[PDB]
């Protein structure tokens, strides 16, 4: 009864909680009562009843929360007032144990991508990237880069396999300073790395392979080594730089969409690795007098080649037998045909199919995934930053 | 495909515990009534 | 039965493989059957792995999508 | 993505024509990601000459890219 709730309002009521710790607002969002919910929100003690809840209450907790869970119609007009048309968007009930960023965190718990599309729940997260977050995600990468950008230099201005040291080319002293820089670099940022799950693994195999890609800064090693390590750390190196990128609005959602495709190919190689074996095998036999069927890991390595479709119909099965050298040639040309059907054609539309739903998938929550990723990001970070650094950069409205 | 993918996952975890529930139901049809007396537990004690 | 047929074909050239264990036959047969056996080996096993919680959906998506390619080679054959 | 895989086969696979150059591999990289993967002519048959540096690398990663781009790439943008 909104009517009834203003008229005992306008009475100057007391607002109290009852033997549940449970204000009339309370009662009012966990029943869904949305008229009386936005008569007290426009009621001038509005205020006075956002003050009245107790923190040690399980199930009536703050009442933005609660608006939040329940009601989010109500947040809705509760944060158009926030908005004030020069406007300036004030984050009073954007944040309050608890953890940073309350009222986000609890949006994207509640899939309220309708009150995180909203210009004050935008504004308040851009300006914690530009308060906190940006600086942070751009040291972490600059450190990554000074690094990343050293080896590649190097990888790019000194031939693959030879020797080289902080000297020159092993003598070419000709791009000598360069080298020396980029070398040192590598080793810095490979030390510091190790002063700083699946990316940790990729982060010390990069750090591992630099420095033993730089270790003739100190101590010699063969030149085979130095860049057999050097081919796995560049690769490595941007490899994990995608992971870096996830953290930017306009990549995130793509790199989500490359892991979720790469999870679903890898849990399904471990079923199709025995039809590639069947197939290998089956070809090792039939086609062994050829090069690229003359052992049993070659084969399996040529018929993991061909599933794309490179099947070498002409090189492998019709000219070895338009010249009498294709042992058992009915049996080739039917395993040919049955692979063709097979691998080609049904497992690689398997893979498609299943692609194409995750994408879909993917794409379903697309928005909310993004916004979750970056009220992540800035939740996680203001756990670790320290509360003076924090109060001194926290802004309570924005002017745009 | 693309369709034939898509109307499998809709009831991917259905077909999954149907194949669990098909598989021991059968299982059970032709093992022995003092085996299954053996080995049949009650309860189970862990730790729109 | 389709995995009897895949079974008895498999048991079949198995023994025709191995054989010279008891008759001698010639190379050309023995290893005729040896790749026959282990193809159908190899992709009847993939029978077994359906009775593995992550391995029995995409054995179904395989055998449905080859169903379905195989229904319509009857038509574009032609 | 294809950085990382160009200046791979780049060091790996320097001592062919295609993969000469940084731009040049990085060219080669782009090309083999519809499946012309060149595996007989670049992988196959250099290794069978002993002319392949790194052989086990230049199989593992030749293994690695058809895993990411002509796969996991290419349904990625088939799917989207
Ligand atoms: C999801 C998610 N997770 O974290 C975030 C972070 N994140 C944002 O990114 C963001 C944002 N408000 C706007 N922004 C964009 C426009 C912004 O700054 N972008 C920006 C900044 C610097 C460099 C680059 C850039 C882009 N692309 C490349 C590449 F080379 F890879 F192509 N290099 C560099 N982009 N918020 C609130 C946020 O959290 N978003
Ligand atoms: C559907 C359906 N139909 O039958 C079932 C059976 N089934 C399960 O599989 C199952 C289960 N509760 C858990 N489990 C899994 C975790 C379990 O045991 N797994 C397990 C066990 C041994 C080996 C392997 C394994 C996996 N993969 C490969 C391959 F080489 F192929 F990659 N080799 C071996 N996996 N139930 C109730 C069940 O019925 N599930």
């Amino acid at each position: 009864h909104a009517k009834a709730v203003a008229l005992l309002l306008s009475h100057n009521a007391d607002i109290v909680l009852n033997k549940q710790q449970a204000s009339f607002l309370h009662l009012a969002l966990h029943n869904k009562r949305k008229e009386v919910v936005l008569t007290i929100i426009r009621s001038k003690r509005w205020d006075e009843c956002l003050k009245i809840f107790s923190h040690n209450s399980p199930g009536n907790k703050c009442p933005i929360t609660e608006m939040i869970e329940y009601l989010p119609e109500c947040m809705k007009v509760l944060l158009d007032f926030c908005m004030l048309h020069y406007i300036e968007y004030n984050f009073k009930y954007l944040q309050c144990i608890y953890e940073p960023l309350t009222a986000l965190n609890a949006m994207v718990q509640n899939n309220r991508i309708e009150l995180l599309n909203h210009p004050v729940c935008k504004e308040y997260l851009l300006m914690k990237w530009l308060a906190y977050g940006f600086r942070a995600h751009m040291m972490n990468l600059g450190s990554y880069c000074l690094g990343l950008i050293p080896m590649t230099i190097l990888v790019v201005n000194i031939k693959p396999g030879m020797a080289f040291n902080s000297t020159g080319i092993i003598l070419d002293t000709t791009n000598s300073y360069l080298i020396k820089t980029c070398m040192i670099l590598v080793f810095l940022s490979s030390i510091f790395g190790y002063c700083k799950d699946i990316s940790n693994v990729l982060e010390w195999i990069i750090y591992t392979t630099g420095i033993i890609f730089v270790l003739p800064l100190f101590v010699e090693i063969p030149a085979h080594l130095q860049w057999q390590c050097g081919a796995i750390a560049v690769y490595f190196y941007w490899m994990n730089f995608l992971l870096y990128l996830q953290r930017f609005e306009n990549c995130g959602i793509f790199i989500v969409m490359l892991e979720v495709i790469l999870k679903t190919l890898l849990r399904s190689t471990v079923v199709f690795i025995f039809l590639l074996l069947a197939f290998g095998l089956s070809f090792y036999i039939l086609l062994n007098l050829q090069d690229p069927f003359s052992s049993p890991l070659l084969s399996i390595i040529q018929t993991f080649s061909m599933m794309l479709g490179d099947i070498n119909y002409r090189e492998s099965f019709l000219e070895p037998y338009l010249r009498n050298e294709l042992a058992h040639p009915v049996l080739s040309f039917a395993q040919l045909v049955s692979f063709t059907i097979f691998v080609p054609i049904v497992l690689m539309n398997l893979l498609i199919g299943l692609a194409v739903g995750d994408i879909a998938e993917v794409q379903k929550h697309a928005s909310l995934k993004r916004i979750a990723m970056q009220v992540e990001l800035h939740t996680s970070l203001e756990k670790k930053l320290p509360l003076w650094f924090l109060r001194k950069v926290d802004q309570k409205s924005t002017i745009v | 495909a693309v369709g034939d993918i898509a109307e499998v996952q809709k009831h991917a975890s259905l077909k999954r515990i149907a194949m669990q529930v098909e598989l021991h139901t059968s299982l059970e049809k032709k093992l022995p009534l003092w085996f299954l007396r053996k080995v049949d537990q009650k309860s189970t004690i862990v730790y729109s």
